[PDB]
């Protein structure tokens, strides 16, 4: 648990990708502590960035990220052209 | 705000409308080639297959969107685009619309499409509905039905409601006038039109 | 005491629509989310099932038991409730029997069903029995065809058997004649009515 | 072959499960000797229990129970309320 | 619950009739089985407590055993040799 | 860009609070994966600038470990053996 999935209502301009459209959409994402699924990797990257043994490196620890993402969304814009958007929202999360 | 408008955003926030959606967007919008706009058949049959699988809430809410009569209305040519005439409905060539039914009825599902849009949007200037078999949803799934086939029709820039296929009339001409008339000048098909708007909106 | 609760005693002790009768009170009753009541379509399928395989003589003899006046009594109100309506009969949202027949249409076993009810249920005030097709059987078997189709229709509560699907003629635009012709089909259909109260009287 | 499958008609309110309704059922259960079935085991068991080498553990001889529960019930009570009942009745018996 | 316990006896102490030095190791099932419940179980306690039932009392789930241990054989005083089967039990399991 | 890097190392400097003088090899992930963002990314970054997302604060892409190398066994100055799993990368990928 912990890492989840979150909606939100926006405009399409409110992604600020530079459209010129009125459309809405809806807009989910990842967040969520993924403090219980650390591996022995985890903790050993914790130690050794805190007794400053790797010296420059900052290595990442588990994230909560999206493992699929959502359908596909299309819209119109004020020009009466047409704009497809792919991998724009998250489907399915987990602690990766 | 447009109905129009209004109906699409319903739309994008209906996970199933906003699929099927994109589904049909994205073969009417890919160029194939600098010469081929589209692959037209990959075009009709995802329009085809909106309308089957979108409820009729949404899919005929942007179809048939309730317009303010302006000529030339954002609304309007927010509607025309709905089918992406671009690759659906325009064509390099238009045909003689004789020529244009024998391609229809060669094929046995356009043919069917056909029949029933003849027989259930039969006008009638006694009737209050304007309809002869008095039934307006039964006019409009003909009509919507026709939307994926040879015999695509689309809205026509007029102050009216106006709709035709991709066919012109130039031995013997009234024949091919009584069918050009069926589409742009039928009673029944604009009241049905005008009757789904005013119930899918507010 | 009550023709409708011997009829579900008869059910509980017959073997197949004991079987067939819970398979469709589960799934309408076992909610799935704080939103969601039901899983409807799950419910809509095994009301079918129910009426396919479950014997006439105990389906339909819970479906149009005969109650004294179907308004406000015990054997209104269980009646009412066969068909589990907090799942398959209500929605969120009401929607205009326009778009209502436009969804129905483009479903074909739910047009045929639409279709034969109009057809078979055609009423004629110049008939003893009510109904212009002289075929009470008919009539109770189109009617039966809707419930678990986009149309399920409910009884209403009335004085006398009102039924309805969940739709409505909101509005006041010229279409509100075609539309109210519809909803009185169901609502105020003498032959309906009668094959209903028929069916009661011989099952009783 | 002794251990048989039997009927009986009741109130749903003679099965004392705290419903008020007036819906009826029929009950199946398991009745018979299981004399036939018991093994050197049982017997073993009847004899270590007179001698009380065991310690008062007092072990079960051979069940005549089901095994196969019968089909659901649901009914209606008399606040016009649904309910359902699982294994509730028995379809086959067998000494276990 | 419904556990698996061992004992050490003599073939003797079984009193099934042998005459025999030899030994052996019992396996029971002994436990509760409340966890097990179900509403068949509860029916017939409800029933039981009134006289719906004829002096039928049925049985409620037992703690038995649903495999039993492999046979022993052994040798008895006159030189003689016995097999039994179905003695002990190997695994256990609410029923 | 998300490369696999390697460093020799004590058991102990893992403070782990294992008492041995064993060694190791430690194989860890470490690289941009900015070639590898998407518009879910774009879009995160977007929000996060203008503040939508006031309260929560998701992650973009991540150079991760996707596959562990093998178990690896110490013995420790008390003469008792220790085995350690997913303790280090064997080969690394954007997620
Ligand atoms: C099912 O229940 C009926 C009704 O229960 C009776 O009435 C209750 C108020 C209570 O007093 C119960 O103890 C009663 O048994 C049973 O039918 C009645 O049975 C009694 C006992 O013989 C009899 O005197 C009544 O005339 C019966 N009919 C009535 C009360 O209307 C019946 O035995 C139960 N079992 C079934 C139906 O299988
Ligand atoms: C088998 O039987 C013998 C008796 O013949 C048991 O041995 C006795 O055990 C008790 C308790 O320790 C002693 O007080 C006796 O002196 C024993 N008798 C002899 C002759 O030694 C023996 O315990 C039995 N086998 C098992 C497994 O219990
Ligand atoms: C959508 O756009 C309108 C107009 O700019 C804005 O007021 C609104 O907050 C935006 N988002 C939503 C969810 O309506
Ligand atoms: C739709 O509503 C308008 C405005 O009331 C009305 O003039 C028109 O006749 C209606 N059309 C229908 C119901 O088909
Ligand atoms: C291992 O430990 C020794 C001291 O015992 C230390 O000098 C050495 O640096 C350690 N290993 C590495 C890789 O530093």
């Amino acid at each position: 648990r912990g890492c989840l999935l979150k909606e939100i209502h926006l405009n399409v301009t409110d992604l600020d990708l530079g459209y010129r459209t009125k459309e809405e959409l809806i807009f989910r994402y990842c967040s969520g502590p993924c403090h219980d699924a650390e591996t022995n990797y985890d903790k050993i990257l914790n130690n050794l960035t805190h007794n400053k043994k790797l010296d420059k490196d900052t290595p990442s620890r588990t994230c909560c990220r999206p493992i699929a993402f959502d359908d596909d969304i299309s819209f119109l814009d004020d020009s009466l052209e047409y704009h497809t958007l792919k991998k724009h929202s998250a489907k399915k999360c987990a602690c990766v | 705000e447009n109905n129009c408008l209004n109906a699409a955003k319903a739309c994008n926030l209906n996970d199933t409308c906003k699929k099927y959606r994109s589904a049909y967007i994205s073969p009417c919008t890919s160029r194939v080639s600098t010469a081929e706009v589209c692959n037209k058949r990959k075009c009709h049959k995802a329009l085809r297959q909106f309308f089957d699988k979108v409820p009729p809430k949404h899919s005929y809410g942007m179809l048939y969107c309730s317009c303010p009569l302006g000529d030339q209305s954002a609304c309007s040519e927010r509607r025309r685009q709905t089918i992406v005439p671009a690759c659906s409905y325009e064509d390099k060539e238009r045909p003689n619309c004789l020529t244009l039914q024998v391609s229809c009825k060669t094929n046995y599902i356009c043919r069917s499409r056909l029949a029933d849009f003849f027989t259930n949007c039969q006008p009638e200037p006694l009737s209050l509905s304007g309809c002869l078999k008095e039934n307006y949803a039964d006019c409009l799934l003909s009509y919507s039905g026709l939307i994926g086939t040879v015999m695509t029709p689309n809205y026509l820039r007029s102050p009216k409601i106006s709709v035709s296929p991709f066919c012109d009339c130039s031995n013997s001409k009234e024949e091919c006038d009584r069918f050009t008339e069926f589409f742009t000048d039928n009673a029944c098909l604009r009241n049905a039109i005008q009757a789904f708007g005013n119930g899918t909106g507010s």
